[PDB]
């Protein structure tokens, strides 16, 4: 959706996105080691690590700090955060690509670009373990599946995988039947970087950029020194695996996976970063903006943010798909990501994405509208522009891939996107690519009406219409001549107070309440292009303030129910059990405590009793005396 | 949290004032992490209470002044960031960049004679300007909240009559607290029956040194200027 910031400068070698946090490090062989907490665009440190060159770039493994590595030849972890070094050893002969830390006694694991790689006790000072099988310049070293089980790519055309040991590299065992490393039909070949089978995997391919590893699993996603950029699985080991991995001009540095996303990106040097499959895989596109150099590619195992690494610098783009659907059951919110998964309802940490048989911010989503029920949704699924799409409708006892079309809480069919319409029954339906009036008395509810054929808007966006109408228009079935439109405006969605009747409204930027229908009540604005604010129901005004979450309004009052928690939104109300949001993360179950409510009611009988009991006393928080106890 | 902290800032006669509320009610003075001074704009942030507990089921006053007449941070708007840590029983926190942090109020009316104004106005640094146009009321009552508002000057009356109709162009001064002198001559219709004025269209000539921050302020009194949902 944005790409937030921009500039292309760093000819960049070694590459990490914080897993945890919204940062890029970045490892340029300019001799650079930088830190940027990439969020607030701005970097924390930047040292060049040495004169020489800097290749590397590892994870400590903790929240913040940098293992680092340069043509020094040392490794050094530097907390940013702590602005100190933790220990220090320097490095052999060559710089250090992957770290881990572990702790019986708080022990250490260092793995490194040169010869060997040495696992070190500080404490009831013993050996861990002895890694040989490297030899010199490793562009990306990777901990496996097993963390502490690793592989290895070099100059020297080989990759290793190490065993390990508490006392040095052994592996006992006796069972298995053929094997993908080496098995059967296809399979590719063994490098020299160390000297023992395990294996020594084959580097060769004009020496092998980047390595990357398969978690449970030893398939590698590759960057090569050879356009060819050969792709093996070794969890199954092809033949036409035999891929050279080719631009349409030159290389393929790199090539990725994503740890979500079953793909591989590409990137190389036409000026390109090329796009690839890897679901069912086939070069999609390719993709030409500048820089006929790059060495990285990355997408974060945080997988906020992705980005590309080159030469003549750099890249980050940002993801959303700004505004994305909803359905309401009891005491339940039902999100669809703008980015971000599920965060459907309730919570318990830190954050969590409501994972549900209600799945919402998940699918390929046109549209997403409850068909009310505590029990059913519908769903528009394949998106996009087509001819037309499918729907399948779900369940929320149990949704599906597509539910049953003999259960009318399942049913899918074709069609491209469902919306509303004004004066509440009368739906549109596009099952051509086009102007399909829906309408139905029922809400569970998925029919076709050509009839209202109406284009002078060709297939678009709108809800209660509105191709950018900048109106809510309201219609019937048919016609030809215009009931009426009405001039106010939406998010481009209009929000109903649950099911389908809420004249509380919303805007994109602003969003207005009203009662049902035009009636402007009050309306809302903030400024901030991002977040939510809450209704209960028609109109009930739950504003969230920071660190505290508000309502706005209640019966003549004001009130602080409970306080947030970081960035939350007010979404809208899912019953006593309160839900909250701050977009789709940073997120709440609540148990509530109204303010307000009671108060101008309490208060327009006089009735303190409550206030007291609770022994609620604010007043200033800067002030909080001001709703009218100022006056 | 059950420690919820709760803030705002009070800013309260010159001395920008950090309300804190960090109520721990926590189930014990929980650890608490790091903070960290700066320099900053004409004002420095100066004061920590210094203990890190976060007192049980407890409610804590922590008081941030800052220093407000020094400490350049060129970050202009303020609209910093600002680190509040993750640093001991916390794991995150807030780490901010602050907005909230306007120009109406800064500037202090000033003054000048006329002739040697219109010179001047022409003079100065006419690099900016924004339009009035738009509002809710007469620029007699509107005017007059405005002007209370920015806390600026308007110098001087002709007689020509803010009543009637008028049609005067009114010439507005203002002095601030780190010195900026900004000059303004707006020209407008005024509120009257079937007269003219309910709008402007009129336009607000903004003059301050920095563009910037000149066309800001007019952006800045544009937000002053009508009264509505922030």
């Amino acid at each position: 959706m944005l790409t937030k910031f921009e500039t292309k400068s760093a000819r960049v070698k070694g590459l990490s996105f914080h897993p945890k946090r919204p940062w890029i490090l970045t490892s340029l062989h300019n001799g650079v080691i930088q830190l940027w907490d990439y969020r607030m665009c701005t970097l924390i440190d930047k040292f060049d690590e040495h004169d020489g060159p800097v290749r590397g770039i590892d994870f400590h493994k903790q929240q913040p700090l940098f293992v680092s590595g340069g043509d020094d030849y040392k490794i050094k972890v530097w907390n940013y955060k702590l602005r100190r070094c933790l220990f220090t050893l320097l490095g052999h002969l060559d710089y250090i690509r992957t770290t881990f830390f572990h702790h019986e006694y708080p022990w250490i694991l260092s793995a490194s670009d040169d010869q060997t790689i040495r696992v070190w006790n500080w404490q009831s000072r013993t050996c861990v373990c002895v890694l040989t099988g490297h030899n010199h310049y490793v562009m990306c070293a990777q901990f496996h599946p097993s963390e502490d089980l690793v592989v290895s790519a070099s100059l020297d055309q080989t990759v290793r995988v190490w065993d390990i040991s508490g006392l040095r590299k052994k592996n006992l065992s006796p069972g298995a039947v053929e094997s993908d490393v080496r098995g059967i039909t296809g399979v590719d070949l063994f490098g020299t970087t160390d000297a023992v089978v395990k294996h020594v995997l084959e580097g060769h391919d004009r020496g092998v950029n980047w390595a990357a590893f398969h978690p449970t699993m030893p398939l590698i996603v590759s960057g090569a020194d050879d356009r060819q950029v050969k792709i093996w699985r070794m969890n199954e080991s092809k033949a036409w695996e035999v891929d050279t991995c080719r631009g349409h001009y030159n290389n393929v540095s790199c090539a990725v996976f994503h740890p979500r996303q079953e793909l591989i990106l590409s990137n190389s040097e036409d000026k390109s970063i090329r796009v690839w499959d890897m679901s069912k895989r086939t070069g999609v596109q390719t993709f030409r903006r500048d820089h006929d150099r790059f060495w990285v590619l990355a997408a974060h195992p945080n997988l906020n943010l992705f980005a590309a690494g080159h030469d003549g610098g750099m890249i980050v783009f940002k993801l959303e798909r700004e505004r994305p659907a909803y359905a309401v059951h009891g005491n339940m919110l039902h999100y669809v990501k703008d980015r971000f998964l599920r965060q459907l309802d309730f919570n318990s940490s830190k954050d969590v994405a409501v994972m549900q048989l209600r799945s919402g911010s998940k699918f390929p989503v046109f549209n997403m509208s409850y068909n009310p029920a505590e029990n059913a949704v519908l769903l528009c699924t394949r998106a996009s522009n087509l001819e037309n799409s499918t729907y399948d409708l779900y369940t929320i006892p149990k949704d599906a891939d597509s539910q049953n079309p003999d259960a009318p809480e399942g049913k899918r069919s074709s069609g491209l996107t469902a919306v509303w319409v004004a004066r509440n029954r009368f739906a549109v339906l596009d099952r051509m690519h086009s102007l399909l009036i829906k309408n139905l008395k029922n809400e569970i509810t998925k029919k076709i009406q050509v009839p209202n054929c109406d284009e002078i808007f060709y297939a678009g966006t709108g809800n209660l219409l509105l191709r950018d109408a900048d109106s809510i228009t309201l219609f019937d079935v048919q016609q030809k001549r215009t009931l009426a439109s009405v001039k106010i405006s939406k998010v481009k969605y209009v929000i109903w107070s649950a099911d389908m009747s809420h004249v509380a409204l919303l805007a994109k930027h602003a969003i207005v309440i009203c009662n049902r229908k035009l009636d402007a009540l009050c309306n809302i604005h903030e400024n901030i292009r991002v977040k939510s604010g809450a209704w209960d129901e028609s109109g009930v005004f739950i504003y969230t303030t920071s660190n505290h979450i508000k309502y706005a309004v209640t019966t003549g009052d004001h009130g602080i129910i409970r306080t947030l928690d970081l960035p939350i939104y007010v979404t809208r109300v899912k019953g006593n059990n309160v839900y909250c949001l701050d977009r789709e993360c940073r997120p709440r179950v609540l148990t509530i405590d109204p303010t307000e409510f009671k108060f101008k009611l309490a208060l327009i009988n006089r009735k303190y009793d409550e206030v007291l009991h609770m022994v609620r006393n604010a007043k200033l928080v800067g002030q909080s005396i001001i709703a009218y106890l100022q006056k | 949290d059950p420690v919820y902290a709760e803030a705002y800032v009070h800013v309260n006669q010159y001395d920008i004032v950090l309300d804190v509320l960090v109520v721990n009610q926590t189930s014990d003075t929980l650890q608490n992490c790091t903070l960290e001074l700066a320099t900053l704009g004409d004002l420095k942030l100066v004061e920590k209470p210094s203990p890190l507990t976060l007192a049980p089921h407890d409610f804590a006053n922590i008081k941030a002044n800052v220093k407000v007449a020094s400490t350049e941070n060129g970050i202009i708007f303020g609209n910093i960031v600002y680190d509040v840590s993750g640093a001991a029983s916390d794991r995150n926190c807030v780490v901010l960049s602050d907005i909230h942090i306007d120009i109406m109020d800064y500037i202090q009316p000033a003054t000048c004679t006329d002739a040697e104004f219109r010179q001047m106005w022409a003079e100065f640094e006419w690099e900016n300007k924004v339009t009035v146009n738009t509002n809710m009321t007469d620029l007699n009552d509107y005017l007059q909240h405005i002007l209370k508002s920015t806390n600026m000057k308007c110098l001087t009356p002709e007689k020509a009559l803010s009543g009637y109709c008028g049609f005067m162009a009114a010439n507005l001064y203002a002095r601030s607290i780190f010195g900026e002198d900004a000059l303004a001559n707006v020209s407008i219709e005024k509120p009257v029956h079937q007269g003219p004025d309910a709008a402007v269209t009129g336009h607000i000539r903004i003059r301050a040194k920095s563009q910037g921050m000149a066309l800001s302020l007019g952006d800045k009194i544009n937000l002053s200027q009508k009264k509505t949902s922030l």
